[PDB]
């Protein structure tokens, strides 16, 4: 039985494919999935700085995507964000 | 709050749980995370040595304490190896998820 | 020519190389991407090798804009998660003090 | 023995534990330790973004320093713009 935390980490790779799963790639966010996941998962300041800002910042390698890889790195941002506000 | 932010407010507070203990309220100190990763990832993480060289691995400036920017890259780092695991052996076609750490 | 450069242009290299044979030229195929894994990472990917869906499997993974080629774009994460993947394995078990390097992928 | 491609691939983790084990953690590369490996390292079309500013691209937990998954990010970027350039 996963831990209150694993649930936690298993319940972001759920996230992730909520969108990844939608069309194409599989372990891909396309950038109009990436405006969805932004507009439906993130708080306004993190937002605010622009689904297409987000994209180019997260599409590492420029292929069009953010892969779960790439995911990621939002994921750290996000919480490194929401720790310095709490 | 959207499931994501759930998420990461899970890893604050859990973290925040362990480091407000002793010393430093925002960093845990080795006996802490071994605490924390007895308890709060006994599925994630199945030697003594070995846990206190991922301290020492994630201990990123060094100072023998671990910070909570430090302690997110742990985070991320179980979550791919739990979707890794996931994806082992994958032959597809298409998507499907295996059980993860700690499961299957 | 900086030592990371060098590496990088072999990677550069060795994708067109493939990729040039068929159809698009900056592009690989499957069948192009099968014979640069079963030989340029036959130790890397010697388990996977051994089960052509799973090579199968690796490509759709990479195909980040699911059009049945690999561009040099998508290729490179495949790079990138080698190589992460080879310095994983020479920490596994790792007890420290210091550090060391267990053997990487493809070897011991 | 490894092909001319792995050999590649194990060279890149060779390089950034050049920088890593410079100093304090052994998969951290400073700031300091990031202007080095950029001033030797990467072309001129890389290191002009500017050291400070490739530091806090590259620090994605904003922990003082770059891992190894962090170092990859910058060996992605390099490789799609050498990519570019050389087509
Ligand atoms: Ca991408
Ligand atoms: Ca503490
Ligand atoms: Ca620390
Ligand atoms: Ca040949
Ligand atoms: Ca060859
Ligand atoms: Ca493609
Ligand atoms: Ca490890
Ligand atoms: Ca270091
Ligand atoms: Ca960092
Ligand atoms: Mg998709
Ligand atoms: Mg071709
Ligand atoms: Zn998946
Ligand atoms: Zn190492």
């Amino acid at each position: 039985m996963l831990t209150e935390l694993e649930k936690a980490l298993n319940s972001i790779i759920d996230v992730y494919h909520k969108y990844s799963l939608i069309k194409g790639n599989f372990h891909a966010v396309y950038r109009d999935d990436l405006k969805k996941l932004l507009e439906t998962e993130s708080p306004q300041y993190i937002r605010k700085k622009g689904a297409d800002v987000w994209f180019k910042e997260l599409d590492i390698n420029t292929d069009g995507a953010v892969n779960f890889q790439e995911f990621l790195i939002l994921v750290i941002k996000m919480g490194v964000a929401a720790h310095k506000k709490s | 709050m959207s499931q994501l932010e759930r998420n990461i407010e899970t890893i604050i507070n859990t973290f925040h749980q362990y480091s407000v203990k002793l010393g430093h309220p925002d960093t845990l100190n080795q006996g802490e995370f071994k605490e924390l990763v007895r308890k709060d990832l006994q599925n994630f993480l199945k030697n003594e040595k070995v846990i206190e060289h991922i301290m020492e691995d994630l201990d990123t400036n060094a100072d023998k304490q671990l910070s909570f920017e430090e302690f997110i890259m742990l985070m991320a780092r179980l979550t791919w190896a739990s979707h890794e695991k996931m994806h082992e052996g994958d032959e597809g076609p298409g998507h499907h998820h295996k059980p993860g750490l700690g499961e299957g």
